[PDB]
RNA sequence: UGCUAAGUGGAAAAGGAUGUGCAGUCGCGAAGACAACCAGGAGGUUGGCUUAGAAGCAGCCACCCUUGAAAGAGUGCGUAA
């Protein structure tokens, strides 16, 4: 990955947040690569799980109207666009959560403003 | 201990350090340890 | 037809996997002179006389057009008996359909044996391969130097090398004793250095497994001491080589190998008895047949004295007499096991020691078989 | 954990999976019995299985499908694959056979669409040098 | 002070080595003149023997109470157990069963009550143990309740003497339970009956050579096993040969000194009248007569060594046919396994049938060896003399 | 004004080597480069052939595809496999 594939790289980022619905993001230190195929199937019919550099994010992150999110992307970072609805990710991340509890959920967006992790929980529950 | 005019890192974990004014070659598999003379 | 020659495992083990659709019948002829050749001559066609008696006893369609073609095949006996060449051992392998019989013929004496099975019984001549190895022979004088092969008792000469660093001073310049000594040793010695060299080419070429060196009273130890570390371990040492025809220069190599041969055979059983106790050999002869289903056995020894009997699975499994897998069923019975396991063991690619009178002394309990377990 | 390929009903000889079994202690027998009782209809099929060990010498195993270089071989109708592939080719198989072979293995490969599927298989006979037309 | 040896059985993790140590503990206090408490780590550390090339982890400890000399025994694991019960260099009188109440018996306990009742240790009596942490008086009122029908069933001694313990509040130094320490090592001295001496047993000599020497005449010699002879008292020789011989002693040689009575131990060398060396071979046992008779078949529990020992590298199906070794000598013999079984991996115990093919003296609870190709493959003890 | 640390100066070859000084090309990097620490490092599959066995890792031929952040028909050690 040199100059010319970060350029490429950060152009599809740029896109995800403008064609998802709303985005939930999260870490993934401890998942193997068969847990991940759980949690992709699990959302399959929902949400997008994507991870890409913390600082990466933040450039394509300046070309949507999501300034408010910096300081969630340190440490490992693992995002899900959701592009249907809102609460079918919501509940099959919070139940794959509980359970392997190696998978942090450190906030989301939605309604075009920041949104804690306490107040994710509940939307599962709506 | 190979004491040869040639010292070279037979395996990929070798080390080519210089000590007292000798080459030598040192590693976590006692065969490979030699030095120069 | 094919009256082969150079044998080795190699082709022996591709002779064995001929066959023929009623049988191949097996002919070893033991043409030693000083027993009375008449008298093997006769024991042999009583032999084939009986095996054709034991084929007719039967009746059967099969058996009778086979016992037909026996009858067909019987001035092939007297093929036999006077051989192509003066060999002391002659074989001979026919097939009872085609015209193919397969002859040979060597110096290692054999025994007497007709036999009748679905394709050549290689059994016996196995054990001819093992008791004839090759070996160099190096007689050197001050004079010359001539290099021999020796196998299965047959002494080929190879080369003749004479003394290249040898002249006569003829008192030019002031000759003594003293110098023409030792110039004569100087030049002895490059020549002892220049024939060591050309034997140990010709040995890595020609596989030599011992060399017996013949110097004399002098140059003998220096000779044996010229050879190498991969070859100054396999060299025997005789003093007066030089000086024989070529009838007592064969049979003394011949005495000297089979010395070292049946010391090495001993050696061997002296392993098998230390290790076993360990695991690692498998004694007796069911898990030595255990051994080689798995294909394990990295080397076999067993006793060619010894008449071992069987039985073959459905499978072409060995067991030993009785006990049978319980998975596995139709367990025919063979009697000649022996052929059967060295057959095994040639296909799983281990190595063949027929210890001549392993069953007596170290092995009695085992029976006289055992393996070299590969894990 | 034991992994390894047994024929569809032919488990009872030891010397090839016997051994194999012994070493952690499972009784042969046992096994032999209840794996041809489960894989029986399949005959013709080689078929693995994954063998767990517990600590006490009970064990359990899980069935498999059988092995996508083995469903070529048959689906071409040649004993033995290429010694040389990319240069000589033994058979020729139509995209609609791999796409049979590749929906039989859908429980045990990654690809979600059975367009992706197909080129996972497809690379498989690449191996053996088996033509995919 | 006659020295009985006993040792500990249950199921791993019930307290064996804390009882173990709970008992030294105590008996060190009652006599710290007699007895020396032994560490809770030499317990649980338990030294390799290889002896006979069978690898076991055992724990010696002993220790003498008011009547008479212990020998107490400890292993790690179940496997430990089973080899050292089969194989069996010495034998135990008497076993303590220590069943915790936690969970009362598990198939372990189960197996080891199976072995007792087969290499033929006579008694058995039960501990339970960790009675301080099961406070329910129905909890361990089932226990016993089911400990004591597993005893019955394998026809043991339906009357053992159960007692209730709390090894680990023993051992920490609690009085409340020395006491129940003290009662076991009463209970103990009052249980396990006294074994019966050697030299009281009947005569019994495993012949080994027949030297014959100018002006005496065949000296038949071997170690004398059990009991005592003397001068004129009729014997049988009976073994390998067909036909049983009666004969009577005519004197009794032991390093070259006659003399009248020999006992066990002694390397005798007996002289009997109107018997020339082709009427007795080694292998062959002279004995008190009709004590003992001989037999061609019978059934055992074996244990068959493993690879790593030294032993076979491949199982063994029915018509196995192995040197089996009494005393002196070795005869074949080929097995039959038991329904439900059809080969016999190495590092197993199993019964067998043995039908040998030359009859020989037995009787149920003799050791013997399997031999084949010249070394040991297995060991066991004889169980039921079918003919 | 600089260089040498070898008493080189005040003997010697093929060749071996993180000694040191000067000059000149090029890669990578604040989009985080190099070193180190935490976590992934997968599935078809034990690719095909050969071999007693050959499962990334005696040897020969090819070296694809998929889920993906990436993961080689495999860089070493190891097992008879
Ligand atoms: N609650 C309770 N626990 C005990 C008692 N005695 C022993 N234990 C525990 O149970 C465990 C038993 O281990 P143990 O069976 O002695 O090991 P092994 O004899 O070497 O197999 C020990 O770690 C003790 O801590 C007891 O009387 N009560």
């Amino acid at each position: 990955m040199a100059k010319a594939d970060k350029a490429t790289a950060v152009a599809d980022i740029a896109e995800q947040f403008k064609a998802s619905t709303a985005t939930v993001v999260t870490e993934y230190r401890g998942l193997t690569v068969a847990n991940l195929a759980e949690l992709r199937r699990a959302l399959g019919d929902s949400a997008t799980y994507t991870v890409a550099k913390n600082t990466l994010v933040k450039r394509a992150a300046s070309e949507a109207g999501i300034e408010g999110l910096d300081e969630l992307f340190a440490g490992p970072t693992a995002i899900a666009f959701v592009k249907g609805e809102a609460v079918d990710a919501a509940k099959a991340i919070k139940k794959f959560a509980k359970d392997n509890k190696a998978l942090v959920i450190k906030g989301g967006y939605m309604d075009g403003k920041a949104l804690s992790v306490a107040d994710v929980e509940k939307i599962a529950d709506l | 201990m190979k004491v040869n005019p040639s010292v070279k890192p037979i395996c990929d974990k070798c080390r080519v350090i210089r000590r007292h004014g000798r080459v030598m070659v040192i590693c976590s598999d006692p065969r490979h340890k030699q030095r120069q003379g | 037809m094919d009256v082969l020659e150079r044998l080795d495992l190699d082709t022996v083990r591709d002779l064995s996997q001929r066959t023929d659709r009623l049988g191949v019948v097996s002919l070893y002829f033991n043409a030693d002179p000083t027993q009375n050749l008449q008298v093997q001559a006769i024991d042999l066609r009583n032999r084939y006389r009986l095996l054709q008696r034991r084929m007719e006893a039967d009746g059967s369609q099969r058996y009778r057009d086979v016992a037909a073609a026996l009858e067909r095949r019987r001035p092939l006996i007297e093929t036999l008996i006077t051989g192509v060449a003066s060999g002391r051992g002659r074989i001979m392998f026919i097939g009872l359909d085609g015209d193919w019989t397969v002859h040979f013929e060597c110096m290692m004496p054999v025994t007497n044996r007709v036999v009748l099975d679905d394709g050549p019984f290689i059994h016996p001549l196995v054990e001819v391969l093992d008791e004839g190895r090759p070996a160099g022979v190096v007689v050197i004088s001050a004079d010359d130097a001539r290099l021999l092969e020796w196998r299965l008792g047959q002494l080929q000469e190879i080369s003749r090398i004479a003394q290249p660093f040898g002249q006569a001073p003829q008192e030019r310049a002031g000759q003594m004793r003293e110098q023409r000594q030792a110039r004569e040793r100087e030049g002895m010695q490059r020549f002892l250095t220049q024939v060591t060299a050309t034997a140990t080419e010709l040995a890595e070429e020609r596989g030599w497994e011992r060399i017996v060196v013949s110097g004399g009273q002098r140059w003998t130890e220096p000779a044996k001491t010229r050879f190498g570390p991969p070859l100054r371990g396999k060299v025997l040492v005789d003093r007066g080589l030089g000086g024989l025809d070529d009838a007592a220069l064969t049979a003394a190599v011949s005495a000297r190998l089979h010395r070292q041969h049946k010391y090495d055979e001993q050696q061997l059983l002296d392993y098998l008895c230390d290790a076993g106790g360990t695991g690692d050999v498998a004694l007796g002869l069911s898990e030595v047949t255990a051994a080689l289903n798995a294909g394990r056995v990295d080397h076999l020894v067993y006793d060619p004295a010894v008449r071992y009997v069987g039985t073959v699975g459905a499978d072409g499994s060995l067991y030993a007499d009785g006990e049978i897998a319980p998975h596995s069923h139709a367990a025919t019975k063979d009697s000649r096991f022996t052929e059967r396991l060295v057959d095994r063991a040639l296909a799983t690619g281990a190595r063949i020691s027929p210890v001549e009178g392993a069953a007596d002394a170290v092995l009695k309990d085992a029976a006289g078989v055992a393996a070299v377990l590969r894990w | 954990l034991i992994k390894l390929q047994i024929q569809a009903g032919q488990a009872n000889p030891a010397p090839p999976v016997g051994p194999a079994l012994g070493q952690h202690g499972v009784n042969i027998m046992e096994f032999c019995k209840a794996y041809n009782a489960a894989t029986e209809s399949q005959r013709g099929n080689v078929i693995p299985v994954e063998i767990t060990v517990y600590e006490d010498r009970s064990f359990t195993f899980a069935l498999k499908t059988p092995p996508a270089a083995k469903l070529l071989l048959k689906a071409a109708g040649v004993q033995k694959g290429s010694g040389e592939p990319h240069k000589t080719k033994v058979a020729k198989v139509t995209w609609d056979q791999v796409r049979e072979i590749a929906e039989t293995k859908k429980a045990d490969l990654n690809a979600n669409d059975i367009d992706a599927a197909a080129k996972i298989i497809a690379g498989t006979a690449r191996s053996m040098g088996i033509t995919v037309e | 002070k006659p020295h009985v040896n006993i040792g500990t059985i249950g199921h791993v993790d019930h307290g064996k080595t804390t009882l173990t140590a709970a008992i030294t503990k105590v008996l060190h206090d009652k006599f710290p003149d007699l007895n020396e408490s032994r560490a809770f780590d030499q317990i649980d550390n338990a030294p390799e023997e290889r002896q006979r090339g069978i690898t076991i982890n055992i724990s010696h400890v002993e220790y003498q109470t008011d009547k008479r000399h212990y020998a107490h025994v400890d292993a790690p694991g179940h496997a430990d157990y089973i080899k050292n019960m089969i194989t069996g260099a010495a034998q135990m009188d008497g076993a303590i069963l220590v069943v915790a109440a936690t969970d009362g018996p598990m198939p372990q306990t189960r197996e080891h009550v199976l072995l007792a009742r087969q290499v033929g240790v006579p008694y058995i009596l039960v501990a339970l143990n960790k009675s301080d942490a099961v406070d329910d008086e129905e909890l361990i009122e089932l226990v016993e309740m089911e400990v004591r029908e597993l005893l019955a069933a394998q026809d043991f001694d339906e009357e053992a003497p159960v007692v209730r313990v709390s090894a680990l509040k023993a051992l920490e130094g609690d009085p409340k339970w020395v006491k129940s320490v003290e009662e076991l090592m009463e209970a103990v001295d009052a249980s396990i009956p006294d074994p019966v001496r050697e030299t009281d047993k009947p005569f019994l000599m495993p012949v080994e050579d027949v030297f014959t020497i100018t002006g005496r005449g065949t000296v038949v010699t071997g170690r004398v096993e059990r009991g005592v002879i003397n001068v004129n008292e009729e014997v049988e020789i009976v073994g390998i040969r067909p036909e049983t011989t009666k004969t009577t002693v005519t004197g009794v040689e032991m390093f070259r000194k006659l003399l009248d009575q020999g006992q066990a131990g002694d390397n005798v060398g007996l002289l009997l009248r109107g018997i020339k060396r082709e009427d007795v071979e080694r292998g062959q046992v002279v004995v008190k007569p009709g004590t003992t008779t001989p037999h061609t078949e019978f059934e055992g529990q074996v244990y068959i060594l493993s690879k790593d020992e030294g032993g076979r590298h491949t199982p063994f199906f029915n018509n196995y046919r192995p040197q089996f070794y009494f005393r002196t000598t070795d005869v074949t013999g080929v097995v039959t396994l038991p329904e439900g079984t059809e080969m016999v991996m190495p590092g197993d115990n199993t019964d067998i049938s043995v039908k040998l093919i030359q009859p020989v003296a037995m009787d149920e609870g003799l050791r013997f060896a399997i031999r084949e190709g010249g070394r040991t493959v297995g060991a066991g003890r004889v169980t039921k003399i079918i003919k």
